[PDB]
Formats: C-alpha cells, structure tokens, sequence
C-alpha cells in the first residue's frame, strides 16, 4: 500500500501537479477513495469491464485487457501496466482521462468525495 | 438501474418551438450522460444532442447544430430538448438514452455505449 | 405484382376528419383485400379495417367500430379510410396492406395472410 | 373428364342446388373454368400452396396437404379427398368456402367468367 504523502510526492514528480487546474490534493483524494492507495486492486463491473490501477482505470474505454466487450482502449496501455507495482501507467492514463474534457468528474470517487471539498487537507503536512 | 420515460412530442409545424421532456427513476445517482437519438423511418438510430449531468457540457450533431438546446436539472433528474426551426427531415422517433458509466465525449453520441433507454417519443413536422 | 402507396395522414385535431388514401398499380387485377394496419409505438402491427375490392364488405376492429369507414373504387384501384372521433390511442403509423388471394374472413385482419405492403404513413392526433 | 350434364346432376343430388342463392349454372361454369372438369388437376402457387379438387380448392386455407406453409385447413378435409375420383369432397369444401361470407367471388374463375353472365346456358338442355 502506497503512502499518502509518498503517493503525492510521486504524482508531483510524474508531472501530474497542477494538471487540468487541479491541485495535488484532488489526485490524492481520488486515489484514496478509488483504491485505498493500492495499485493491485481490481473491481469487476456488470458490463464485464474491470477497473485497474491505483486510480481504478476502467478497461472498457482505457486499457485493453482483452476480456471485456467493446474495448476501446483509448489510453492504448495494457491493463497489466496499470496493475504494475508502479503508478506511472496509472497517472499516464489518468492524464488522458482528465484531459477528455469533463475533468476529474469522470471518476466516481472524485465526484462523491473530492469534488467541492477541502482536498488540500489530504496533502497538508506532507512537506512537499 | 435507471428507467427512462419520454414526455412531449407530437405536432409542430416547421419553424415552431417544441420541448421534449425526459425523466429518470430508480438509481438516478449513477446517471452520467443523457442523449436523444432519432429513429427516423428507413434510417438507423443516431445521436442528436449528448449531455453530461454534472458538468453540463452539451454536444450536438452537425445537423442540429445551433437549433436544438438540451439542459437538465440535478434535483429532478430530468433533461429536456428544446427544438426550433424544425424541417421535414426532423420527422423521427426520439429516444432519451442514458448511461451509468463515464462515456468519452467522442462516444457521447454512440448508441452502443449507453446502457439505458426509454420508450420512443415521436416528433413530426407539418 | 402490386405495389401499395399511401397518401394523406399527418397532423389532425382530436375529433377531426382525416382521409387516408391508398393506391394500387401493376397487376392490380389480382388485388383481393385492402386493409389498414396501425403500427403504434411499442405495439405490434394490427389490422384496423379490412375490405374486399369486389363485394365491398367492410370489416373493422372493435377499437375502430363505428368510427372509421373504408371504401374503394374499382376503376381507380384506390381505397381510402375516413377517420373520425380520433383519440390519442389512434396515434400510429398506418400501413396499407393488400393480398393477391382470397383470404378467409377470420384472417382478413391478420397481416401474415397478406402478401403486399406499402410505405408506412404517419398519423398524428393532437 | 367429367361430363357437364352428369356433373350438374350429381351436384344437384349432393344438395348444392340453390346454395347461397346460386343456380347450378354458376357452379358448373366455375368448375369448368377452374379445372376443365378434372378433379385430378392441380396447380401450384407462388406462395407454395397447391389447388386441389375439381373446383381448385386452395390448400393454404382449406385442405392440409402438409407441404404448404401456414395451412389453416378450415375445411379440415385432406387434399387427397379432394383429389379423389369423386366430387363429393370438392363440393363439401366449396360449401364452406361460399358460406365464408363473400359468396362465389372468392374463386377467380367465377368472377372472371361466371359472374354477371348467362350461367343458365351451361346447364340448359341437360334434362335435369
């Protein structure tokens, strides 16, 4: 399980900082409420698609697992890469997801908890 | 689990103003997109005006660009499509599609992407 | 070999008078039955007012009993169905079916017996 | 080939006389123009139905041949019975056909030649 402050630092290093006009707190909160700081967590869906990565990237539109119908693989990154022990693939596909046009509203957890909330509290005290 | 019911429609001559109303029931929280698809006779179903419930961004097909207006209310879970300057080609059955997952913008008009649909409401022009 | 073309229809006020007209061409001598089938939204096709070209006997469904009148002309191979006391339920697409053979009376309103169909004409009630 | 006057006499015996307000001339004319006075004659149809009997009764609605789709078999009489060397089955099913409600207009031959014509001439001089 990734550390919260360490996860924020890694995301800042990756270049996700101030992406689409969103502070690091937004990303930290989204990851925390999506996979509880776990890149190895995966969740099924009724349509058959499976979420992958720390940010829970859905395979039907983002990553090609080969086991979901209508895999549009928009991030064209294998779901295994998101499942990897590093967060590089997760952030790389999340940049495209947020750049889609609707911002971070795509991620359900971000809307539920990280939207219109003191997201800065998540990164507070992380000496970043 | 969202069930879509269409309202309005009917008779409006060319140049008239008509409002189509659509509503959502059940687990309306999961709703992400709301779009209207016209099933014109002899033509396959095609998107008309996509929408995002939260952001509110509106996406329109080239044919209905600058003519139709689509908006929604978050407290009521309903989206209506105002129409103006209607023409003969506008005659069709409009279906208020819906989805429970965040569809990409380029696929907002794709019928296959959406996971819910409502009863077809007709639109005809004199 | 008879191809059926529909005419009329369109927007009409409740209780108004509407004259749906249908025509036959080609080997119209073999024409035996002319019937109107209404394809209402969300409802399967169903006969409305069966007619026989020669005898002229007119058979109607219980819903349209005493309201719609069907008549034809032998020289003009055209059959038109007058509509009166129209309601919302009448709103549907009417198809001018036809047959090249003498169908039984009980199956006069059954589409499967018929062999010829025309282009669906829209009928609207305000 | 059945004889004209003998067929008229047999039909009168069977009870078809004055059936649905039609004189024997109408029926004799209809049979002659339908099967040329041949109970064994059969004619195919585009829909797959085959006419049977001297009056050319259609199998799709009257006799169940088992080879025609959507056989209503209203007469419920096998097509072989109509094909029999006797005319009893043909007249028995024609009674139901004419009693359907539309009279003799159902048969194409009757409308083409037997309708509004001197049908009495067919039976004239048969000493019945």
């Amino acid at each position: 399980v990734f550390g919260r402050c360490e996860l924020a630092a890694a995301m800042k290093r990756h270049g996700l900082d101030n992406y689409r006009g969103y502070s690091l707190g937004n990303w930290v909160c989204a990851a925390k409420f999506e996979s509880n700081f776990n890149t190895q967590a995966t969740n099924r869906n009724t349509d058959g698609s499976t979420d992958y990565g720390i940010l829970q990237i859905n395979s039907r539109w983002w990553c090609n697992d080969g086991r979901t119908p209508g895999s549009r693989n928009l991030c064209n990154i294998p779901c295994s890469a998101l499942l990897s022990s590093d967060i590089t693939a997760s952030v790389n596909c999340a940049k495209k997801i947020v750049s889609d046009g609707n911002g971070m509203n795509a991620w359900v957890a971000w809307r539920n908890r990280c939207k219109g909330t003191d997201v800065q509290a998540w990164i507070r005290g992380c000496r970043l | 689990d969202v069930q879509l019911v269409e309202n309005g429609g009917g008779c409006v001559k060319a140049g008239g103003s008509l409002r189509l109303s659509c509503a959502a029931s059940g687990s309306t929280d999961s709703i992400e997109y709301m779009t209207w698809f016209r099933q014109a006779p002899g033509k396959a179903r095609e998107g008309v005006a996509a929408l995002y419930t939260h952001t509110g961004n509106t996406y329109y097909t080239d044919s209905v660009k600058g003519r139709f207006t689509i908006s929604q209310d978050k407290a009521k879970n309903m989206a209506y499509l105002r129409m103006d300057s209607v023409k003969s080609e506008d005659t069709a059955i409009y279906t208020c599609g819906a989805t429970r997952k965040a569809v990409p913008v380029r696929f907002a008009l794709d019928q296959s992407s959406y996971d819910y649909w409502g009863q077809g409401t007709q639109v005809m022009v004199s």
